[PDB]
């Protein structure tokens, strides 16, 4: 997602040439010291074998010319804070002393409480009084990198689960949709002007002509530019690419303004996944541990749907027999199979593809190697001749299927640049639309996360006194071990930011909106808002805002001021006894999906020095029945199983041959031998 | 991480005994001595072809016998009974 | 089932491709190995109906790597499911340690008749309920499942339908006939599962000293009757336990129910233990929907007092600084002294 | 960090109290991580040692065994369940009768020690029983079956061929993740791996070698604490031991003139195995170190039964030392 | 652990391994003496009654 | 002794069956090689007749070879002896 | 248009009144929208009698025991809501039971005027002893469902007749429960298990039928607004 | 005992969302009717929608039309909200031309016989000077979502751009129930149904079609002797 581009960069790496090594990694490395306060992201790190090795700047943070990390912080003279904002390093963070900004500023600079929460030179926090405080905080959410500073209600969750909401912020992948959240904050839209993927307006003027593929933009003096759009564009990691513009024949755009979304952008802001209605209850053990259970409307209306696009490549180079080359002749294969391939190889663009079929016929000499007696018999009974030439096409791997979208030929008779000995090269881009599934990985912003359990049918799913369903239904019980309870928070606050409200202040203020910003008495349906990280809604605001969530299209308040409403059971029938936890909660789609981990073997490769099976689902390749296994296995008393498992499907070389004749015969399972591992280990002791 | 195209695949050992056994099997439904020329011709038991000379020589016989016999069980094995049952291994 | 698991269909072919090509040879649907292989490789349906075939009673590893202990390979009878995820049994997760973030597992096959009956009689899912190390259950309803049944089986005072002895006006009207009354009673708006009632039970075995009360010696239950005051819920969880185990009329702890499960799986053969143990998966899930088990902002209640209490600590807090700041205490004792003191508060 | 934290996470945490938390929160996760390793390398060293203790015989016919608690007795005669008694005795084959009073022998040599069992020798009165175990087998090569007592996951007698040694291994490299560290005594995992590689304690403490009163040589900064003996012939004057450790406590703290034990620990901390071998004998170290074991594991409520930290002891105290070569072929 | 070491006195010792343990017995790839491998549980004549 | 029903895998109870043998191990020795004579009578048949025999129970309709083992176990139609 | 697969309906027969039925293949999810509605209508739809209020003597106000039974009143009326009576009249006959003298009361020893029957034969129904004597009112009317024991019918005015219970439902429990059955390579189709266990009044096959007589009247008074309507043809 | 056969009044709210209310019913009854209702309105209600569309300038469906603002999927995405109801069972076809500048709504499309599109006021794309717009769409009947049908699988020429399904004239039901359960035991209950269709057809056909097939399902379990 435009986010992990953006998050790459700004990373801060402890590891590499002229650094320490994991190994050679201490534990008091890793650790948060007090000088990483707006110098340094606590919060996001890599959940692995890194942790405190790579984290990120903080959102303010400059570099000192030096190499250091400056920061930036509000200089107060004799108690009126100025605005003159000086850059700091650490050491001149020790000399002097920091205040807070949720402190009680007085409109003029000053101070009003003298007992003052402060930061000392070692990390301490004491009370200094409104007069030695020279140095101010710029802002809260300083301390913070900027993936973390896109979770709504951060202040609630616990820092564990914070981390790992922060480093799956950054595996969304982009949908065909991507709609922009409801309840955020304000990093969603300058986290993607300035990750790049973005197309922002240059200088201003009125727009010419749009299309799906460039916008011819008027400047106000003559010149006119024409923006190309990226449609359809591959990703480093399989994601699409699309960037289509939000701007119409007759707009007057501004210098800065977005023009155009990009792969997770929504009207210019970030948008990594959407806004589905959630309900919090355990429902009948398919949200057990984790699990989410889903809707079919998610499914049926494309709501987390999305286009990943593979690059197949195969090059026709040279080789000591002769020149290899890309043609239709292929060996024994019947005509069938080359009805999707072109007059001259690869395939024609739109066929869709299945596991194992041909993307570039393409077949290579091969010599002259005496054929098996039975071979030469059957040959001639067919009349079929040798063909000496050996067919090594490109086949599309297993378990994947999708369109081809675009075909990129090179070729040495172009003269384009090509490597020593390659005649012609050629990718093919093949496309699927991959939906939701049982088995994907879901998540929020606040560290939930799940194997999706089971894709129901709209009708037996909780729907609410209206008929509308839930979308998705969460668990109860990984809330409350979890201390991450911003996602109730924020699930609340979305529904209340769905219904739209309207505080009556026709006696005055209530006492809990006095102060509230103003036009936020009252909001539409469908409305936008944002909580800032560390100053946004306040439990008794949300309290206050729950407590007027005017009705939908009848006189009907679905949700009461607890926050619940009564469900019904859209399987059997009945009413839940108890009210249920609903709202609107923003949840994205990581990149973990079980096509591409989904993973079986047979019988297939082998390995190179040892006869091992090959292993890594790049080939098909096989599980590795390591050494804590062999214990497990010895523990049960197992031994025929354990000799199986390492004789006869990794290294018996002779008796592989064997079990599977045996298995297709229906004979019984050959006796194992010794192991080709255990004679390389013999031959190297010799 | 890098394949063995020099290894038993363990599905070419099975089809090909099985090939041989329905091989030898289509060749015995086939008529006496003449199917056996094909052997021979062939080589499905001494590993060798020979010749025509050697043919005639074990059986005390011509060349263009040989090749007339040749003709006549090779377009019997065209027809579908067969090659129905030995199509799909080519 | 806690000896089933599910099993990709389009990963079980891929698995079981030897078996279903002989048995596909077999049935004369391919004319020899090299058409059943493509056939296999072309997926055409008719491959799904012998699939089945050659997978029934044929056990399956499921190994989870780090594979700490004994019981992280275990295996399981599978079947197709529909989906490209292997659908595991709730039970197992305990054993596993599996949660459900995204966590893999590996399926082995074993091949010969000695590695399917070790498969099928050594390392059987419903074979191993205990730990190696203590004997206590793995099998356990653990989670949600507790949470069921704790409020299955928990008792309400002043609920909807007790039992009171009131007279003079009108009789008790607490006492239920039957179970299958008071399950009547149930489905109307009349008995809540949780409230005080008097049940007369015939298939369920009374607790030791009410069956020395009333039969003595050898009151065998499929024919004998008795009364029980006790919640609807605690009839309807004791009738998942079989017919020889006493009744409980307990509250359902999860220490509770492992110690019914130790009992149990100490004194009765194995199937029985694997057949009880999903019988209160099953109504540990169905009552753990009904328990209205939510989080919500107004569900977590703060203490009235802190505040006062905030400021009865801070006081001390502040004295023992002003000490520090005079000096008759160093560095260390004044944030010992702190230390105690906010960890009194 | 003596600020502290004063905000819920339902009010929200402040700035700079979210900043403390999140020291805490890496060091945790990071310890974690690193834990993970110490139990794996725990695992592979005990599955190495405890490789083969097979069970190959159904019953040596060995009498020897240990003696376990078994509800010890209150000031007013009351039997109390000893707080370990599902760990230490249950399901371990009873060796010698247990006899109350010349009443009867309420378990005879056989019995499994069940659940049942136990009621019934708590309800007689008896309080020390003698059972058989792994440590006192008297097999050759593998313990044998009536001494390894219960397989734990079936219920039966462990089944002639069964490997319980990777079985204990396992058993006890699981929980090691679970169990966690704290605070100079070592008082979690690296503790436990201590034990196991039988190390000097970096807390040391050494212990008494005969009884008597003690000769309370207090020095500065360090305990030189001498014990007179009772009978022996010469106190046992000990060296500097840094006082900055407490004294343990028994009967009071460690007193002048107090009558000591045999192996009675001088000051407070951690024995070593080796010393308490040489003064008391294979059958005191080998409670130590089942004890000691267990009070780490049950610190951090994990239930292990004892027979498998009992088979790796057992596997420690095979050898013998040569000091005298005799005239034949030992160095 | 410590493969070099043990590997050369080893040697020197002439050190002829037994093939009886849980180890070795799965290194060279026949039947491990635990469970179903031993020889009470490995030799079973089995016909029919 | 009023267990439910078993189905698939379970059927028949292993605590029954363990009830003819010693151990499981045993178990699991002797129906592996009941279940490969078996086996091999079925493969065997084409040809004439030879010393194996079986199976005593009638299987079902499509029956792995193991299965019929085990219920042949469970039946009492067996005997054996350990090394 | 076609359901492209016909379900079917078989049944194992368990002991005289219990029945297994099993519905295959439901359409994906029919399973559920057909059981529940089954579950509740056999439970609460078929017509039947019971017992709905008694009247002893000896009992005005303290209705804790009978003079001459061994048990007490909630023990009586307890065994008396058990008991299985058919009807043929909508107004509330009046059973009477009279037995003096020591033993036990069948549950024939009650006389039945013309029509109502007493299927249970002999269920035990009071312990006369020391030559007692009892004597119960019984009321029976005909009704569907579980009516509760109906609270002040009137204002009290029969005070010995105490109000019980009604299990007016001929069957007592059924319990519903769908699996998964595979078609062609679907394995999603709904199999319906359901478990129903009647008295002795009528066969679980007949109440089974019934329910789906009074479901099949009740969809098709849904039906009957646009009759040419095209959906799914079996 | 109460007899009284329930009643199916009918209450007409706006075009296309109609209440239905029957009484009285038997207690605890409302809402296990209600479900069932539900479950097969919101599953099992037959209608018709598109399936494949053809543009003309496109070989697939993850490219782009030179002219128009949108690109094609998100054309697929427009044309998915479609309503459209058909009246015979064969894979009818409907066009759509559209030339020079100009939104391009649902009512430019030109139905043969029997189809009809219920709301032509939908936005589909917009185009231009350079804008050109063909596309040829597939109208059949069906039920339930069904997926993608693949290119291989139907008649496999290159630039049929297979699109999901949904045939489901039905959008949104409810119900409520009012029990009122006095204490003289004459207890009934009140069934309050709520069926909002998408303009595809009324609520009132939905309903009878819903019961029809619950009838002839109910005729299986009544049909025994
Ligand atoms: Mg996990
Ligand atoms: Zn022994």
């Amino acid at each position: 997602n435009p986010l992990s581009g953006l998050t790459h960069k700004r990373r801060l790496s402890a590891l590499g040439p002229g650094g320490l090594s994991r190994e050679r990694a201490g534990l008091e490395v890793r650790d948060v010291h007090p000088s990483h306060y707006g110098r340094m992201c606590p919060i996001e790190t890599p959940e692995g074998p890194n942790i405190g090795l790579i984290g990120s700047l903080s959102v303010y943070a400059r570099v000192n010319p030096f190499g250091f990390i400056e920061t930036p912080y509000r200089k107060v003279v004799d108690g009126v804070v100025s605005d003159e904002i000086v850059y700091l390093t650490a050491d001149e963070e020790d000399r002097h002393v920091v205040a807070q900004a949720n402190s009680p500023i007085d409109a003029d600079g000053r101070f009003v409480e003298p007992r003052v929460l402060v930061r000392r030179k070692a990390g301490e926090v004491e009370y200094v009084p409104s007069s030695e405080v020279d140095y101010m905080d710029v802002s809260p959410r300083q301390m913070v990198s900027v993936a973390t500073a896109m979770i709504p209600f951060l202040e609630h969750d616990d820092a564990n689960r914070a981390l790992m909401g922060a480093n799956m912020q950054r595996q969304a992948v982009p949908l065909v949709r991507s709609e922009a959240p409801l309840v955020g904050t304000g990093m969603e839209l300058r986290a993607a002007i300035d990750a790049g993927d973005v197309v922002v307006a240059e200088e201003s003027g009125v727009i010419e002509e749009v299309s799906a593929d460039y916008i011819t933009v008027m400047h106000d003096n003559g010149t006119r530019r024409t923006y190309r759009m990226r449609k359809f564009a591959r990703s480093n990691h399989g994601t699409c690419a699309n960037q289509c513009p939000i701007v119409d024949a007759g707009d007057r755009v501004e210098a800065g303004q977005v023009i155009a979304d990009g792969p997770c952008t929504d009207d210019g802001e970030m948008a990594l996944g959407k806004n589905l209605l959630v309900a919090i209850m355990p429902w009948e053990g398919h949200n057990y541990e984790d699990a989410i259970i889903l809707s079919n409307r998610l499914v049926e209306e494309d709501v987390l749907t999305s286009i990943h696009i593979e690059e197949h490549e195969i090059d026709a180079r040279d080789t000591k027999l002769g020149a290899e080359e890309i043609t239709r002749d292929i060996p024994n294969i019947s005509d069938e199979v080359l009805a999707d391939l072109d007059e001259r190889g690869i395939v024609r663009i739109g066929a869709e593809v299945r596991d194992g079929d041909i993307l570039v016929g393409k077949v290579t000499p091969k010599g002259e190697t005496e054929l098996t007696p039975e071979e030469r018999l059957l040959r001639a009974i067919f009349g079929e001749k040798a063909r000496e030439v050996r067919d090594t096409s490109l086949k599309v791997p297993h378990g994947e299927s999708g369109k081809v979208i675009g075909i990129r030929v090179f070729s040495r008779e172009d003269e384009d640049e090509l490597p020593a000995g390659v005649n012609e090269l050629v990718r093919v881009y093949v496309a699927q639309k991959r939906k939701i599934s049982d088995g994907d990985k879901l998540a929020g912003r606040h560290g939930n996360k799940g194997v999706i359990g089971k894709i129901l049918p709209v009708e037996d799913m909780p729907f609410l006194a209206d008929g509308t369903p839930v979308d998705i239904i969460l668990n109860t019980h990984g809330v409350p071990r979890r201390m991450n309870i911003g996602q109730i928070l924020e699930t609340h606050l979305g529904w209340c930011a769905h219904s739209g409200w309207k505080v009556d202040a026709a006696k005055g203020v209530p006492d809990w909106a006095a102060r509230l910003p103003d036009e936020l008495l009252e909001a539409q349906p469908n409305a936008i808002v944002s909580t800032p990280v560390f100053d946004g809604a306040q439990e008794a605001e949300l309290q206050g805002l729950l407590s007027c969530t005017l009705p939908n299209r009848d006189g009907d308040v679905l949700v009461d001021a607890d926050g619940k409403a009564m469900l019904f059971d859209g399987r059997s029938g009945e009413p839940f006894p108890y009210p249920v936890t609903v709202g609107y909660m923003y949840i994205m789609k990581l990149h973990h999906l079980v096509d591409d981990k989904i993973h079986a073997r047979s019988t297939g490769p082998y390995s190179m020095i040892t006869q091992q099976p090959l292993g890594g689902k790049a080939q098909f390749g096989g599980q590795r029945f390591g050494e804590m296994e062999c214990w497990a296995m010895q523990a049960y008393g197992a031994a025929y199983t354990l000799q199986e498992l390492l004789t006869i499907k990794s290294d018996d070389t002779v008796g592989r041959v064997k079990v599977y004749e045996a298995i297709v015969k229906g004979e019984n399972i050959p006796e194992p031998g010794i192991p080709e591992s255990f004679k390389v280990l013999l031959k190297e002791l010799q | 991480f890098i394949e063995d195209s020099e290894a038993v695949v363990a599905v070419d050992a099975v089809s090909f005994t099985l090939l041989q056994d329905q091989l030898q099997s289509v060749l015995d439904t086939l008529s006496e001595r003449e199917a056996g020329v094909v052997r021979l011709r062939f080589g499905l038991t001494d590993g060798q072809p020979r010749t025509l000379d050697e043919i005639g020589q074990v059986y005390g016989v011509t060349r263009e016998r040989i090749r007339q016999i040749e003709s006549k069980t090779m377009s019997k094995l065209r027809h579908p009974s067969r090659s129905q049952v030995l199509r799909d291994y080519l | 089932k806690l000896h089933q698991c599910g099993l990709p269909k389009l990963m079980a072919l891929e698995l079981f491709k030897p078996f279903v090509m002989k048995r596909l040879v077999d049935l004369n649907h391919a004319q020899n190995i090299k058409s059943a292989k493509r056939m296999v490789e072309r997926q055409r349906p008719q491959v799904w109906d012998v699939l089945e075939e050659v997978i029934a009673e044929h056990p399956v590893l499921l190994n989870r790597a780090p594979t700490l202990h004994r019981l992280g390979i275990q295996a399981f009878e599978p079947m197709l499911v529909e989906g490209k995820a292997i659908q595991l049994h709730p039970l197992v997760c305990e054993a596993f340690n599996a949660d459900f973030d995204g966590d893999q597992m590996a399926v082995h096959l074993p091949l010969s008749a000695e590695a399917q009956a070790e498969a099928r009689i050594l390392m059987l899912s419903s074979n191993n309920i205990l730990s190696p190390a203590s004997g206590r259950p793995l099998a356990m309803p653990r989670l949600d499942m507790v949470t069921g049944l704790y409020y299955l089986t928990t008792e309400v005072p002043g609920d909807t339908g007790e039992y009171q002895p009131a007279s003079g006006d009108h009789p008790e009207t607490g006492v239920y006939s039957s179970p299958a009354e008071a399950i009547m009673a149930a489905d109307r708006g009349v008995l809540s599962v949780r409230a005080k009632i008097k049940v007369r039970l015939t298939q369920l075995r009374p607790p030791v000293e009410i069956e020395a009360e009333l039969f003595g010696h050898s009151g065998w239950q499929p024919g004998d009757a008795w009364m029980a005051e006790t919640t609807l819920g605690r009839v309807m969880f004791n009738e998942l336990l079989p017919l020889g185990y006493p009744f409980v009329n307990k509250q359902m702890h999860k220490k509770v129910q492992a110690a019914i499960i130790n009992d149990l799986a100490e004194r009765y053969p194995m199937i029985v233990v694997a057949q009880t143990v999903d019988k209160l998966k099953d109504a540990g899930f169905y009552w753990a929907t009904r328990s209205g088990v939510t989080v919500s902002m107004a569900d977590v209640l703060v203490p009235p007092r802190k505040k006062e209490i905030l400021d009865h600590y801070e006081e001390r807090a502040d004295k023992v600084e002003k000490q520090f700041q005079r000096g008759a205490l160093n560095h260390d004792e004044r944030n010992e002294a702190l230390v105690e003191i906010w960890k009194e508060a | 960090i003596p600020r502290p934290v004063k905000s819920s996470f339902r009010e929200g945490l402040t700035v700079l109290e979210y900043f403390i938390n999140t020291h805490g929160a890496r060091k945790g996760l990071a310890d974690t991580a690193l834990r993970t390793a110490d139990s794996g390398y725990l695992t592979r060293r005990l599955v190495d040692v405890s490789q083969d203790v097979i069970v190959r015989e159904h019953d040596c016919q060995t009498e020897r065994g240990i003696v376990v608690e078994l509800a010890e007795r209150a000031p007013d005669g009351t039997l109390i369940r000893d707080p370990y008694i599902e760990t230490s005795a249950y399901a371990r084959t009873l060796g010698t009768d247990a006899v109350d009073e010349a009443g009867n022998v309420i378990v005879e040599r056989g019995q499994d020690l069940g659940d049942p069992e136990i009621d019934a020798l708590l309800a007689a009165g008896i309080t020390q029983v003698k059972v058989r175990s792994v440590l006192t087998c008297a097999t050759s090569t593998g313990v044998c079956a009536t001494c390894y007592g219960r397989s734990m996951a079936t219920g039966k007698l462990v089944d002639i061929g069964e490997a319980v040694g990777i079985v204990a291994a396992q058993s006890i490299g699981e929980p090691g993740t679970q169990l966690t560290m704290r605070t100079d005594i070592t008082g979690g995992l690296p503790r436990v791996q201590e034990l196991f590689e039988a190390r000097v304690p970096r807390g040391k403490a050494p212990i008494a070698d005969v009884t008597g009163r003690v000769r309370l040589e207090d020095g500065e900064r360090f305990y030189k604490i001498t014990i007179v003996p009772d009978d022996g012939g010469e106190e046992v004057v000990y060296d500097k031991i840094s006082k900055r450790q407490r004294l343990r406590v028994f009967k009071r703290v460690l007193s002048d003139g107090d009558h000591v034990e045999v192996g009675q620990q001088l000051m407070e901390g951690s024995a070593d195995p080796h010393e308490v071998l040489r003064v008391q004998g294979p059958r005191e170290v080998q409670i130590h170190l089942v004890r000691e074991v267990q009070e780490v594991y049950r610190a951090q409520g994990v239930s292990i039964h004892d027979k498998h930290i009992e088979v790796i002891v057992r596997q420690m105290l095979r050898r013998v030392t040569i000091i005298d070569s005799g005239s034949t072929e030992f160095l | 652990q410590e493969t070099t070491r043990v590997l050369t006195d080893a040697a020197i010792n002439c050190r002829s391994d037994k093939l009886n343990g849980l180890k070795e017995n799965v290194i060279i790839g026949k039947l491990i003496p635990a469970g179903t491998g031993i020889n009470r549980y490995r030799n079973i004549a089995v016909q029919p009654t | 002794g009023g267990y439910d029903t078993p189905l698939g895998i379970t059927n028949p109870p292993i605590d029954e069956l363990l009830d003819r043998v010693s151990s499981k191990y045993a178990l699991v020795i002797y129906a592996a090689k009941r279940a490969r004579q078996i086996n091999d009578y079925y493969n065997q048949l084409g040809e004439g007749i030879l010393e194996y025999v079986g199976p005593l129970v009638e299987p079902g309709l499509q029956e792995k070879p193991l299965s019929i083992a085990l219920r042949e176990i469970h039946a009492d139609l067996l005997e054996h002896t350990e090394g | 248009m076609l359901i492209s697969q016909r379900p079917t309906l078989s049944e194992d027969v368990l002991t005289d009144n219990r029945s297994q039925f099993v519905i295959e293949p439901l359409e994906p999810g029919f399973g559920y929208t057909l059981g529940n509605s089954l579950r509740r209508t056999l439970l609460s739809s078929i017509p039947g009698a019971a017992v709905t209020s008694i009247r002893i003597d000896g009992v005005l106000h303290e209705f804790t025991t009978v003079p001459g039974v061994k048990e007490d009143v909630t023990e009586i009326i307890l065994n008396l809501k058990s008991l299985v009576v058919s009807s043929e009249e909508d107004e509330p006959v009046t059973m009477y039971l009279r037995k003096q003298g020591p033993g036990e009361v069948t549950a024939g020893d009650i006389v039945p005027p013309a029509g109502v029957t007493v299927h249970n034969p002999g269920m035990h129904i009071a312990t006369l002893n020391d030559k007692g004597k009892l004597e119960v009112e019984l009321v029976v009317e005909r009704g569907r469902g579980y009516v509760p024991a109906v609270q002040n019918r009137a204002s009290g005015a029969e005070i010995g007749r105490i109000p019980v219970d009604s299990i007016y439902s001929p069957v007592l429990k059924v319990t519903y429960k769908v699996d998964a059955t595979r078609v062609e390579q679907r394995t999603d189709f709904d199999k319906l298990i359901l478990d129903v266990e009647t008295k002795n009044s009528i066969s679980p096959r007949d109440a089974l039928a019934s329910a789906g007589k009074t479901l099949v009247e009740l969809f098709g008074l849904a039906r009957e607004l646009n009759v040419e309507a095209e959906g799914i043809e079996i």
